[PDB]
C-alpha cells in the first residue's frame, strides 16, 4: 500500500523508506573496518574497480572532514559524498559557534539528528548510507562513532561494516576476548594498520593486492590517508611477519 | 502516465512527446537563411469563411521575429518573454541581443517546466529570426528547449513537403544577398507545395523577413500582393 | 528612530541568507540550493494555525537546536 | 494516512506510533515519598560498541530527569528541544527552572503539534518525565505520541511495560522510601532484561535532596544546586550486590 | 495543467464542453455598428433584471455577453472594466479594442496552464484603428475581428446561416431583425422581451441594451416581416 | 513494481528507480568518447546527421566550459546545456574570487553534487544526461564521467550511448596495448578509429566527427577544437580500419 | 526588544539605570585564576566560568545569565565541560549583535579541561587577554599595583593578597578563585486622618 | 460544488418575499430541543448591519464563518468610505468569498446558500439576493432554499407575481407562513420571521406575533373549507 | 451528499471519549465529568483530566483528545485575558465560545489539517446575560443550553435530563441531578469519588464578585455522601 512509499508508519510501526535505505547500504558490496591503538584510530576500506579504464586513485570511500577528523561510508557514492559535504559544514560551523574544534561524538550525534528529519518528514528520502567516524579527541583519546539511515548513533572501540560485517566483527570480538583491552595493544599507527590488515585478510579471504586497500589514519595533529607507496610498506611488513 | 517530470519504463518523457504532438495540430510554417537576410512563411487558419485569419508573426523592437506551430498563447508567453528579454538588453546597456543567446534562453526556459514539479512546458514549435553584429539568423525552437539553426525547415502538421523543397533547391536562397527578391518567392513555393488540395490567397499567407538594414517589418498587409 | 531597529528584526534570516552566500562560494551552486530547497519543504509544510512557534526540525537545519536569542524569550 | 481520521474516529497513524513505542527497550520510573527514580535497560551491540556515551537517561533541569521507550532519535530531539524551552520560556523570564507540570505541558505540545501538522508523522516515543517541584513535590509523568500526559505514582513503557506495571500495581503502596523503590525497580528490569543483568545493561538515576558538592562551586549557601544525580556504574554495582 | 495523447489540455477541453450546453448568445457586426443578443432565460418570473444581466457594458465603447456561469466571467469583467478605465484615466484614451480583448482574455492564463473560467465570451465595440470590431474570447486565448459569431447550444447550427446571410455594407437595423431571426432558430419557444434580450453598439448609441419597450417594437418589426 | 511513479522512493531492493529509468535515456542518445593523455586531454563526438538541413559549422556538440576546461554529453541534451551554462559562471566566479583557475577535481564534485541534489527531493526529476568533461590544471591533465545518479569517477578513457558494448572492446584494447597511454596526437588519431568502428551495429545513417583537445604542449594549456588537416589525417587514419574487416 | 520607542525622546525633552562604576580585578596564578570586585558583581556563566561586571548592572546580569543558558544547554548537548573561549566567542557574537547598545563591561575567568584562562569584553564586543586585568573606573591604580607586585606563579594566598591590594588601589571586596582540580571558591565581603479595611 | 449544493439541500428551509416598501425573511428552525434556551440560542436570521440581513440553509458552522466574514467586510466597507454598505456591494463580497473557496483545491467551498437582503438609504426597493457554493448572485422577488423546497417553491410561484409586491406587512407576513406550513407538519411554533423596513427599521417578529398570523391563516383556511 | 466524512468520524471520535454533563441553576452553573476505567497507579489530584478554569469567571468540561483540548483551553485563556486587558472588563461566555468554535470550523474548512477531536461544555457568568451554559463540537458549531451532555452516551444522558429537569432549581439541586444522570449513564460497574470531576460558579461570597471553586477529591466525597446509594 501507499504507506510503503513514504516515511509514514505502516500497521506494525515500521518505516519502510528507512528500511529500504538499509538495503541501499549494500549496493557497492564494499566492506570496511576501523580500530583504535593506544594513540591512534585507523580506518580501512575494500576497493573494486570494474572498468579496465577506471582510475583507482579516484574510487574513494574515505573522507577527511577537517584537520583531525574523517570518516568511511557504506552505501552508494552520491549519498556518501552528500554526507561528507554535510559533515564538513557541521564541523566548520562548530568552530564558529563554540570557539574550539568539533569532537567526533558531537558530529556523529549532529549527523544522526539530521537523519531524524528525513526519518520524520513524509516528503524527503533518507540517505542510503552507514557512516563511521575517526578522530583523536583531547577529551576521550582516539574515537570511533557509527551512524545509520535511522539516525541511530553509538560510540565504538573498534567496528566493521558491509555485507560481510558480521564475519569481520565476529573475529574482532574474539581478539578483545584475549587481549581484554579497549584498543589493539600497540603504540605506533603502523602497528595497528598492520594488525587491522592481519584481521582484514584473515576475515575476507581474498588476499589483498595493494589496490584492495584504502586506509585513513587519525593521530593527535592530523587525520590522513595512505599514499600508494605508504600502503606498500605495511604490505611488505605483514609479508615479512609471515 | 501524463506526469510532467516522471520517466516511462523505457526512459521516455510522455509529457514532452505530447508537447511535440502539438506540432501534429498547429498549422504550417516554414523558414530559411542566406549570407545577409533570412525568411519565414506562415500559413494561417480560420473558424468560418467569415472569420479573420490567425496572427502568427511578431518582432522584438524590430531586432528579432517569431512564429508558432501549436498553441499560439504558449508561443505568445515565449514571444512576450523574449521581446522583454530583448527590451531590457537594449535599454539598460545601449547594446542589442545578438541572436546567439536567444536560442539558449528559450532552451533554458522550456527545459525548466519538465524539470520542476509545476505547470507544463510551452506546448508549441517556435521559429525565431534576427540580425546580429554579424549576419542574419534562423533558430528553430522545439519544446523542452532544443535550439537548432536549421538552414531551412518546416513545422506544423504534415510539413515534410516544405522541408523536402528547401533541401531539394539549395540554390536560389543560400547564395542570394543585397535585394530580398527570390527568398520570399522560393519559401512561398515550398509552403505552397505542401497543401494537399487546400488554397493560397492574399490574406491567408504571411511572410517574416529579417536582415541587414531591414528593420523587421511585418508582411501580412496589402503589400503582399507583390509576392503572391 | 532607533539605530538597531529593522537590523535586528531581520537578523535571523539575513545572517542565514549571508551564510548561504558562503555555502555558494566554498561548495558551489549545489549546497545552498540543496539547503534552501530543504528550507522551503520544511517551512512551507508547517501548516498549523494554533502553532506560531515555527518548526522543531527547522533548528535541526538551523543550529538553534541548542541555543537562545533574546528574540526567543521575547517573542 | 497523514493522521486523518479512519471510519470509526480513530486517528490511524497514532496507533502505529504507539506500536513503535511498544517495541522499544523498557524504561520505568517510581515516585517515592522523599524522591523519584528513573530506570531503563540499554543494549547497543557487541563489546565493540559502548553503552556509555550520551546516556539513555538525561537531565532536563537541575531537578527533572527523563527516559523513554521507542525510536531513540525522536526522544533525543524531544529532550534537546525540551532543554531549550525550559530556559527560553521559564528561566530567562522567571529566574526559576520550570516545575515538572509546565515542562511536561511543553513536551506534550511538541507531540500534539505532530499529530495534526503538515508533512509529518507522529513521534514514535513515550517519554517518562520525573522530578521535584517545591510546591507540589516529587512527581512522575508519562507523555505518549498522542501528546496526552498522565501523572502516576509509578509507571513503565515499552517491551517490559505490561509485566513491569503488573508488578508495580501488585507492589507499590503509599509507604515506600526511595531505596525500596530502587530494589523493586531493579527486580523489575531484572525481568525486562533480554541480555545479561549488570551495571552497564541498566541505567538508573534519581532525584532526592540536593548535593552542593555537585554545584561545582560553594560560598552562596542560598543555592542548593543539583536535585538530580546520574548514578555511576560503581554506585549501581553496590546495589546490584543485594539483588 | 495536464496533457492528452493528441496535443490538447484536459482542464480546458473537459471544461469548454459545458458552454456547448450554455445560453445561446449571438452577435453581428455591420458598417453602422455591432449588434449583440441572447436568450434572456430566467430561473423564475420572480428574478429581476439588474442581477444576472447576461449582456453587460464594459465602457461606452464596449460590451460583453456569455454562455456559462456569468458570475465566473463577472470576476474577469470586474478586471476588464477596471483595466480599461485605468488606461483612459492615465492616458486619456479608450484602449483600442483588440488590445483590451487580449488583456481581458489573458486572465484565463493566470502565469501558466490555468484552471479555466468555464465560459466563452463576446467582447464587441468601436475604435478608429480597425472600426466596429466583434471578438470572441475563451478559457484559452483567442480572437475574431468583424462578422457574425455565436456561443451556447444553438450557436454552431446558427453559424451555418450567419455565414450565409451577411455582407459588409449592412446598416444596423438590418442586423437587428437578422439577430432575432437567428436567435429563434433553436429555443423551442416564443422569443419576447422576457425570453430574449438585445443590444446595439454604435458611435451614436455607444454600447446600449434595447429597453423592454424597444424589444417589443423590434420583435413587432420581425413579426410583421414574417410575411416577406 | 508500482514504486516507479516518483523520484524519491526506494523499491524493495533499495534501488532509486529514477536512476534506472534515467540511464535508459542516456543509452539511446549519441555515442561518444574521450581520452586522458600524457600531456593533455582529448574529446571525440559523433555529430549524427539525419538530414542535410543543419548548419554543421554551428551544431557544436562538445561544449567549452572554462579557459582550460571542456565538456560533452548524451541523453535529453537540453539538460546538459544547463549544466554547462551555470558550470561557466561556477568556474568564472571561482576564477574571479580565487585569482587562479578551478582544478578539475574541484569542478567535478560541484557538478556531481548539483546533479545529485535533483535525486533527493520529489519536487524535481533527474538530469537524464550523462556527461564527460576535463582539462589541465597545475596538478595535471584530468578526465571525469558523470551519470544521472550523481555517480562520478575519474577515467583513463570513457564511452557512452547505444554503441557502448562494442565501444567496451575498443576501450580496454587501447590500454591493453598502450599501458603508458598516448601523447595527445595518437589519442586524437586512435579515438576517431573507435567511433567509426562502433557503427558496426547500425545501418543507413550519416555523421561528421568533431574532436577537441588541451595539453601542456599541444596548445599552451587552452581547450581547442581539432578539425582541418589533423582531423582529416585522423579520419584518413580511421577510414581503412573498419575496412580492415 | 524595541517597543515603546520614539515616545521616550519626547517625554525626556528619565530614571537613571543602576550602573556599577566601581573596580574589579582578575589575576592568573600558580594553579588557577582569581577574580574580585569592590562590592554582588561576580556573576556565574557556569560553576567554573565567572564574570566580574561593570557599567549598566541589569545588562551584566541579563547577558551573563543568557550566555550561561547557552552554555548550560551546550554542556547538555555535548556531555562535556564548557571553555572560557566558548564564553568569550559567545559574548563576542552576542555583544556584537547588540552593538554596545547593551552597555556591559565584563571580565571572563575560569578553569576547564584545557586549562586556566582570563579575558575581558569591552562594550563593542572587543576582547583582551593576559595574566591579569582590571576593569571598572578605579583600575588605573590597579594597573601599577598588579604590574609591580605580580610575578611568575603567585599561589592562592598571594593572589588573594594582591587582589586585596589592587582593588584597595582606586573598603570592601568580593573575591572568587577558580583552582584547576577543584570547586570554584566564592568569598563575600572578604576584606492624623484615619480609615481602615481588610484587602 | 455538486455535493456542496446537496449541503444546502440538507439544510433548513429558508424563504422570503419582497413588498412595495419591505422585505420579509423567515426560516424553519426546529424550535428548541427540550433543554435548549432561546435567549442563549442563535436566531437563524442574522443581522449584518442595521440596514442589511442574511438568512440561510445548510452548514450552520460554515454560515457562522460566512456571516463573520460578511460582518468584518460590512464594517470595513463602512469604515473605509462612510458608505453604509449597499446591499448589492455586500452581496458582491459574500458571493466573491464563495467564488474564492470554489476555485482552489484546499480550502473547499462553503457548504451554504444565503438570502441576503436590505435597504440602501432612501432605496425603497427591497434588494433580495440569493448566493450558492459557486458564488452566483441571482436576485429574486421571492425564493426558497434548503430541503423540501419543492412544495414551497411550487406554492410560492402559484401565489405571487413579480409585478405584484404586497405593500402591507400584513400580507407580506401572511403569504410566507402559509408557504412554510406546507412543509412544517411539526406545527407552526417552529417558524421564525424578520422584516426590514427602510432607514434601519430592521425588526424581528415575536413568538406571539407570528401566532396572530398562524391563527389568522388557520381560520382563513377553515373559511376556504366552508366556502 | 452534503456531508464531511472526516468530520462525521471526528463526531464518532468524541463519542468514544466517556460521558460528561453540565446543568444550570436559577443562580449558578455545575459541571460533572466521568474519568473512564483507570489503573491503580494513576495520580488523582495532579491529573488535569476533564474540567479547567479559563478566566476568573468561566470553566469547561471537555471530551476528546485532551492534548487537542489543551491548546484550545490555552487560547481561551490568552484571548480572555487579552480581552480583559483590552476592555478592562470581563469577557462574556458567548464571545469566548464563538472564538474557540470558529477555530474548530477553520480547521474543518480545510484539507491541510485534521479537525480537533474535542467537544466543550462551557459554564460561565457575565454582565451581558448572567449565567450562560454553552456546548460546542468538532465541526465548530455552538449552542446554548439549560442542561446538556457531551462525549460517550450523550444521548442516554440527555434522555435522563429530559423529563427530570425543572427550570427553576438552585445550584445544590443540580449537584444531585448531575450524579443521578452520571450514575445512570455510568461507563463503569459503579462510581467512586476519585472517578469524577466537578466545578461550579456562584454570585460571589455574597454580591459583588463571582465565586468559582474546583472540588478536590474530599469535596467530591462530600457531594457523594449526599445523593449516594445504600
Amino acid at each position: 500500500g501507499y504507506d510503503r512509499h513514504i516515511t509514514i508508519f505502516s500497521p506494525e510501526g515500521r518505516l519502510y523508506q528507512v528500511e529500504y535505505a538499509f538495503k541501499a547500504t549494500n549496493q557497492t558490496n564494499i566492506n570496511s573496518l576501523a580500530v583504535r591503538g593506544k594513540d591512534c584510530t585507523v580506518v580501512i576500506s575494500q576497493k573494486k574497480v570494474p572498468d579496465k579504464l577506471l582510475d583507482p586513485t579516484t574510487v574513494s570511500y574515505i573522507f577527511c572532514i577537517s584537520r583531525t577528523i574523517g570518516m568511511v561510508v557504506n552505501g552508494p557514492i552520491p549519498d556518501a559524498r552528500n554526507a561528507a559535504l554535510r559533515a564538513k559544514a557541521e564541523a566548520a560551523e562548530f568552530r564558529y559557534k563554540y570557539g574550539y574544534d568539533m569532537p567526533c561524538d558531537v558530529l556523529a550525534k549532529r549527523m544522526a539528528n539530521l537523519s531524524q528529519i528525513y526519518t520524520q518528514r513524509a516528503y524527503m528520502r533518507p540517505l542510503g548510507v552507514i557512516l563511521t567516524f575517526v578522530s583523536v579527541d583531547e577529551e576521550l583519546g582516539p574515537s570511533i562513532y557509527k551512524t545509520d539511515p535511522a539516525g541511530y548513533y553509538v560510540g565504538y572501540k573498534a567496528t566493521a561494516t558491509g555485507p560481510k560485517q558480521q564475519e569481520i566483527t565476529t573475529n574482532l570480538e574474539n581478539h578483545f576476548k584475549k587481549s581484554k583491552i579497549d584498543h589493539i595493544n600497540e603504540e605506533s599507527w603502523e602497528k595497528v594498520v598492520e594488525f587491522a590488515i592481519t584481521h582484514m585478510i584473515d576475515a575476507l579471504g581474498t588476499e589483498f593486492s595493494k589496490n584492495d586497500l584504502e586506509v585513513g589514519v587519525a593521530t593527535k595533529d592530523k587525520f590522513f590517508t595512505l599514499s600508494a607507496e605508504n600502503i606498500e610498506e605495511r604490505l611488505v611488513a605483514i609479508a615479512e611477519q609471515d | 502516465d501524463g506526469d510532467t517530470v516522471t520517466f516511462s519504463p523505457t526512459g521516455r518523457l510522455f509529457q514532452v512527446e505530447y508537447a511535440l504532438e502539438a506540432i501534429k495540430q498547429g498549422s504550417v510554417t516554414v523558414g530559411l537563411r542566406s549570407n545577409t537576410h533570412a525568411v519565414l512563411v506562415a500559413l494561417k487558419r480560420n473558424a468560418d469563411e467569415l472569420s479573420s485569419y490567425q496572427k502568427k508573426i511578431i518582432k522584438c523592437d524590430e531586432h528579432m521575429g517569431l512564429s508558432l506551430a501549436g498553441l499560439a498563447p504558449d508561443a505568445r508567453v515565449l514571444s512576450n518573454y523574449l521581446r522583454q528579454q530583448c527590451n531590457y538588453s537594449s535599454l539598460v546597456f545601449n547594446r542589442k541581443l545578438a541572436v546567439e543567446r536567444a536560442g539558449h534562453l528559450l532552451c533554458d526556459k522550456a527545459q525548466k517546466n519538465t524539470q520542476s514539479y509545476g505547470g507544463r512546458p510551452y506546448g508549441v514549435g517556435l521559429l525565431i529570426i534576427g540580425y546580429d553584429k554579424s549576419g542574419a539568423h534562423l533558430l528553430e525552437f522545439q519544446p523542452s528547449g532544443n535550439v537548432t539553426e536549421l538552414y531551412g525547415t518546416a513545422i506544423g502538421a504534415r510539413s515534410q513537403g516544405a522541408k523536402t523543397y528547401l533541401e531539394r533547391t539549395l540554390d536560389t536562397f543560400i547564395k542570394i544577398d543585397g535585394n530580398p527578391d527570390e527568398l520570399i518567392k522560393a519559401g512561398v513555393e515550398a509552403i505552397s507545395q505542401s497543401l494537399r488540395d487546400e488554397s493560397l490567397t492574399v490574406d491567408n499567407l504571411s511572410i517574416a523577413i529579417v536582415g541587414k538594414d531591414t528593420p523587421f517589418t511585418i508582411y501580412d498587409g496589402e503589400a503582399v500582393a507583390k509576392y503572391i | 528612530r532607533h539605530p538597531l531597529e529593522s537590523t535586528l528584526k531581520n537578523w535571523e534570516t539575513t545572517q542565514r541568507q549571508r551564510q548561504m552566500e558562503q555555502y555558494r562560494q566554498i561548495f558551489g551552486i549545489a549546497e545552498p540550493m540543496k539547503r534552501t530547497m530543504e528550507m522551503e519543504i520544511v517551512n512551507r509544510t508547517d501548516f498549523n494555525p494554533l502553532s506560531t512557534n515555527g518548526s522543531i526540525h527547522r533548528d535541526i537545519l538551523l543550529n538553534k537546536e541548542c541555543s537562545i536569542d533574546w528574540e526567543d524569550v521575547y517573542p | 494516512s497523514l493522521t486523518t481520521f479512519s471510519p470509526s474516529g480513530k486517528l490511524g497513524q497514532i496507533d502505529y506510533a504507539l506500536t513503535a513505542v511498544k517495541q522499544g527497550v523498557t524504561s520505568l520510573g517510581i515516585k517515592a515519598t522523599n524522591g523519584v527514580v528513573i530506570a531503563t535497560e540499554k543494549k547497543s551491540s557487541s563489546p565493540l560498541a559502548m553503552s556509555e556515551t550520551l546516556s539513555k537517561v538525561s537531565l532536563l533541569t537541575p531537578d527533572i530527569g527523563a527516559v523513554y521507550s521507542g525510536m531513540g532519535p525522536d526522544y533525543r530531539v524531544l529532550v534537546d528541544k525540551s532543554r531549550k524551552v525550559a530556559h527560553t520560556s521559564y528561566k530567562r523570564i522567571y529566574g526559576e527552572y520550570p516545575p515538572t507540570k509546565l515542562l511536561v505541558s511543553e513536551v506534550a505540545k511538541i507531540m500534539q503539534e505532530a499529530t495534526q501538522s503538515g508533512g509529518v508523522r507522529p513521534f514514535g516515543v513515550s517519554l517518562l518525565i520525573a522530578g521535584h517541584d517545591e510546591f507540589n513535590g516529587f512527581s512522575l509523568y508519562q507523555v505518549d505520541p498522542s501528546g496526552s500526559y498522565f501523572p502516576w505514582k509509578a509507571t513503565a513503557i515499552g517491551k517490559g511495560s505490561v509485566a513491569a506495571k503488573t508488578f508495580l500495581e501488585k507492589r507499590w503502596n503509599d509507604e515506600l522510601e526511595l531505596e525500596d523503590a530502587i530494589h523493586i525497580a531493579l527486580l523489575t528490569l531484572k525481568e525486562s532484561v533480554e541480555g545479561e543483568f549488570n551495571g552497564d545493561t541498566i541505567e538508573l538515576a534519581i532525584i532526592g535532596d540536593e548535593n552542593p558538592d555537585l554545584l561545582g562551586y560553594t560560598g552562596i549557601p542560598t543555592d542548593k544546586g543539583p536535585r538530580f544525580r546520574k548514578l555511576t556504574s560503581q554506585e549501581i554495582n553496590d546495589r546490584l550486590e543485594a539483588l | 495543467s495536464t496533457f492528452s495523447p493528441e496535443g490538447r489540455l484536459f482542464q480546458v477541453e473537459y471544461s469548454l464542453e459545458a458552454i456547448k450546453l450554455g445560453s445561446t448568445a449571438i452577435g453581428i457586426a455591420t458598417k453602422e455598428g455591432v449588434v449583440l443578443g441572447v436568450e434572456k432565460r430566467a430561473t423564475s418570473p420572480l428574478l429581476e433584471s439588474d442581477s444576472i444581466e447576461k449582456i453587460v457594458e464594459i465602457d461606452r465603447h464596449i460590451g460583453c455577453a456569455m454562455s456559462g456561469l456569468t458570475a465566473d466571467a463577472r470576476s474577469m469583467i470586474e478586471h476588464a472594466r477596471t483595466a480599461a478605465v485605468t488606461h483612459n484615466l492615465y492616458y486619456d484614451e479608450d484602449i483600442n479594442v483588440e488590445s483590451l480583448t487580449q488583456s481581458v482574455c489573458d486572465l484565463a492564463l493566470r502565469r501558466l496552464m490555468s484552471r479555466p473560467f468555464g465560459v466563452a465570451l463576446l467582447i464587441a465595440g468601436h475604435d478608429a484603428d480597425d472600426g466596429y470590431q466583434l471578438f470572441h474570447a475563451e478559457p484559452s486565448g483567442t480572437f475574431y475581428r468583424y462578422n457574425a459569431k455565436a456561443i451556447g447550444s444553438g450557436s454552431e447550427g446558427a453559424q451555418a446561416e450567419l455565414l450565409n446571410e451577411w455582407h459588409s455594407s449592412l446598416t444596423l437595423k438590418e442586423a437587428e431583425l437578422l439577430v432575432l431571426k437567428i436567435l429563434k432558430q433553436v429555443m423551442e419557444e416564443k422569443l419576447d422581451e422576457n425570453n430574449a434580450q438585445l443590444s446595439c453598439i454604435t458611435k451614436q448609441d455607444g454600447f446600449k441594451i434595447y429597453d423592454n419597450e424597444k424589444t417589443a417594437e423590434l420583435i413587432k418589426e420581425l413579426k410583421e416581416k414574417e410575411a416577406a | 513494481t508500482g514504486y516507479d511513479l516518483s523520484n524519491s522512493v526506494f523499491s524493495p531492493d533499495g534501488r532509486n528507480f529514477q536512476v534506472e529509468y534515467a540511464v535508459k535515456a542516456v543509452e539511446n542518445g549519441t555515442t561518444s568518447i574521450g581520452i586522458k593523455c600524457n600531456d593533455g586531454v582529448v574529446f571525440a563526438v559523433e555529430k549524427l546527421i539525419t538530414s542535410k538541413l543543419l548548419v554543421p559549422q554551428k551544431n557544436v556538440k562538445i561544449q567549452v566550459v572554462d579557459r582550460h576546461i571542456g565538456c560533452v554529453y548524451s541523453g535529453l541534451i537540453p539538460d546538459g546545456r544547463h549544466l554547462v551554462n551555470r558550470g561557466r559562471e561556477e568556474a568564472a566566479s571561482f576564477k574571479k574570487l580565487y585569482k587562479t583557475p578551478i582544478p578539475i577535481p574541484a569542478f567535478a564534485d560541484r557538478l556531481g553534487q548539483y546533479v545529485q541534489a535533483h535525486t533527493l527531493y520529489n519536487s524535481v526529476r533527474p538530469f537524464g544526461v550523462s556527461t564527460i568533461f576535463g582539462g589541465v590544471d597545475k596538478n595535471g591533465a584530468h578526465l571525469y564521467m558523470l551519470e544521472p545518479s550523481g555517480s562520478y569517477w575519474g577515467y583513463k578513457g570513457a564511452a557512452t550511448g547505444k554503441g557502448r558494448q562494442s565501444a567496451k572492446a575498443e576501450l580496454e584494447k587501447l590500454v591493453d596495448h598502450h599501458p603508458e597511454g598516448l601523447s595527445a596526437r595518437e589519442a586524437v588519431k586512435q579515438a576517431a578509429k573507435i567511433i567509426y568502428l562502433a557503427h558496426e551495429d547500425n545501418k543507413e545513417k550519416d555523421f561528421e566527427l568533431e574532436i577537441s583537445w588541451c595539453s601542456l604542449s599541444e596548445t599552451n594549456g587552452l581547450h581547442k577544437f581539432v578539425k582541418g588537416d589533423l582531423l582529416q589525417e585522423a579520419i584518413d587514419f580511421a577510414q581503412k580500419e573498419i575496412n580492415g574487416d | 526588544s524595541f517597543d515603546n520607542y520614539q515616545r521616550n525622546n519626547f517625554l525626556a525633552e528619565q530614571p537613571k539605570a543602576t550602573s556599577t562604576g566601581t573596580t574589579i580585578v582578575g589575576v592568573k596564578f600558580n594553579n588557577g585564576v582569581v577574580i574580585a570586585a569592590d562590592t554582588a558583581k561576580l556573576h556565574r556563566i557556569s560553576p567554573k566560568i565567572w564574570c566580574a561586571g561593570a557599567g549598566t548592572a541589569a545588562d551584566t546580569e541579563a547577558v551573563t545569565q543568557l550566555i550561561g543558558s547557552n552554555i548550560e544547554l551546550h554542556s547538555l548537548y555535548t556531555s562535556r565541560e564548557p571553555r572560557v573561549v566558548s564564553a568569550l566567542q559567545m559574548l563576542k557574537q552576542h555583544l556584537f549583535k547588540y552593538q554596545g547598545h547593551i552597555g556591559a563591561y565584563l571580565i571572563v575567568a575560569g578553569v576547564d579541561p584545557t586549562g586556566s584562562h582570563l579575558f575581558s569584553i569591552h562594550a563593542h564586543g572587543s576582547t583582551d587577554v593576559g595574566y591579569y586585568l582590571s576593569l571598572g573606573s578605579g583600575s588605573l591604580a590597579a594597573m601599577a599595583v598588579l604590574e609591580s607586585h605580580w610575578k611568575q606563579d603567585l599561589t592562592k594566598e598571594e593572589a588573594i593578597k594582591l587582589a586585596s591590594d589592587a582593588i584597595q588601589a582606586g573598603s570592601n571586596v568580593d573575591v572568587c578563585v577558580m583552582e584547576i582540580g577543584k570547586d570554584a571558591e566564592y568569598l563575600r565581603n572578604y576584606l492624623a486622618v484615619l480609615k481602615e479595611s481588610i484587602v | 460544488v455538486e455535493y456542496a449544493l446537496e449541503a444546502v439541500k440538507r439544510g433548513t428551509c429558508a424563504v422570503g418575499v419582497k413588498g412595495k416598501n419591505c422585505v420579509v425573511l423567515g426560516c424553519e428552525r426546529r424550535s428548541t430541543l427540550k433543554l435548549q434556551d432561546t435567549r442563549i440560542t442563535p436566531s437563524k436570521v442574522s443581522k449584518i448591519d442595521s440596514h442589511v440581513v442574511l438568512s440561510f440553509s445548510g452548514l450552520n458552522a460554515d454560515s457562522r464563518i460566512l456571516i463573520e466574514k460578511a460582518r468584518v467586510e460590512a464594517q470595513s466597507h463602512r469604515l473605509t468610505l462612510e458608505d453604509p454598505v449597499t446591499v448589492e456591494y455586500l452581496t458582491r463580497y459574500v458571493a466573491g468569498v464563495q467564488q474564492r473557496y470554489t476555485q482552489s483545491g484546499g480550502v473547499r467551498p462553503f457548504g451554504v446558500s444565503t438570502l441576503i437582503a436590505g435597504f440602501d438609504p432612501r432605496d425603497d426597493e427591497p434588494k433580495l439576493y440569493q448566493t450558492e457554493p459557486s458564488g452566483i448572485y441571482s436576485s429574486w422577488s421571492a425564493q426558497t432554499i434548503g430541503r423540501n423546497s419543492k412544495t414551497v417553491r411550487e406554492f410560492l410561484e402559484k401565489n405571487y407575481d413579480r409585478k405584484e409586491p404586497p405593500a402591507t406587512v400584513e400580507e407580506c407576513v401572511k403569504l410566507t407562513v402559509r408557504s412554510l406550513l406546507e412543509v412544517v407538519q411539526t406545527g407552526a411554533k417552529n417558524i421564525e420571521i424578520t422584516v426590514v423596513k427602510p432607514d434601519s427599521d430592521i425588526v424581528a417578529l415575536s413568538s406571539e406575533e407570528i401566532n396572530q398570523y398562524v391563527t389568522q391563516i388557520e381560520q382563513e383556511k377553515q373559511e376556504q373549507q366552508e366556502q | 451528499e452534503g456531508r464531511l466524512y472526516q468530520v462525521e468520524y471526528a463526531l464518532e471520535s468524541i463519542s468514544h471519549a466517556g460521558t460528561a454533563i453540565g446543568i444550570m441553576a436559577s443562580d449558578g452553573i455545575v459541571l460533572a465529568a466521568e474519568r473512564k476505567v483507570t489503573s491503580t497507579l494513576l495520580e488523582q489530584d495532579t491529573s488535569t483530566e476533564k474540567l479547567y478554569k479559563l478566566n476568573d469567571k468561566i470553566a469547561v468540561a471537555v471530551a476528546g483528545l485532551t492534548a487537542d483540548a489543551e491548546i484550545l483551553i490555552n487560547t481561551a485563556r490568552i484571548h480572555a485575558q487579552n480581552y480583559l486587558k483590552t476592555y478592562n472588563e470581563d469577557i462574556p461566555v458567548e464571545i469566548l465560545v464563538r472564538r474557540l468554535s470558529d477555530i474548530k470550523q477553520g480547521y474543518t474548512q480545510h484539507g491541510g489539517l485534521r479537525p480537533f477531536g474535542v467537544s466543550f461544555i462551557y459554564a460561565g457568568y457575565d454582565d451581558r446575560y448572567g449565567y450562560q451554559l454553552y456546548t460546542s463540537n468538532p465541526s465548530g458549531n455552538y449552542t446554548g443550553w439549560k442542561a446538556i451532555s457531551v462525549g460517550a452516551n450523550t444521548s442516554a444522558a440527555q434522555t435522563l435530563l429530559q423529563m427530570d429537569y425543572k427550570d427553576d432549581m438552585k445550584v445544590d439541586d443540580a449537584i444531585e441531578l448531575a450524579l443521578k444522570t452520571l450514575s445512570k449513564t455510568t461507563d463503569s460497574s459503579a462510581l467512586t469519588y476519585d472517578r469524577l470531576e466537578f466545578a461550579t460558579i456562584r454570585k460571589g461570597a455574597n454580591d459583588g464578585e463571582v465565586y468559582q471553586k474546583i472540588f478536590k477529591p474530599q469535596e467530591i466525597k462530600d457531594i457523594l455522601v449526599k445523593t449516594g446509594i445504600t
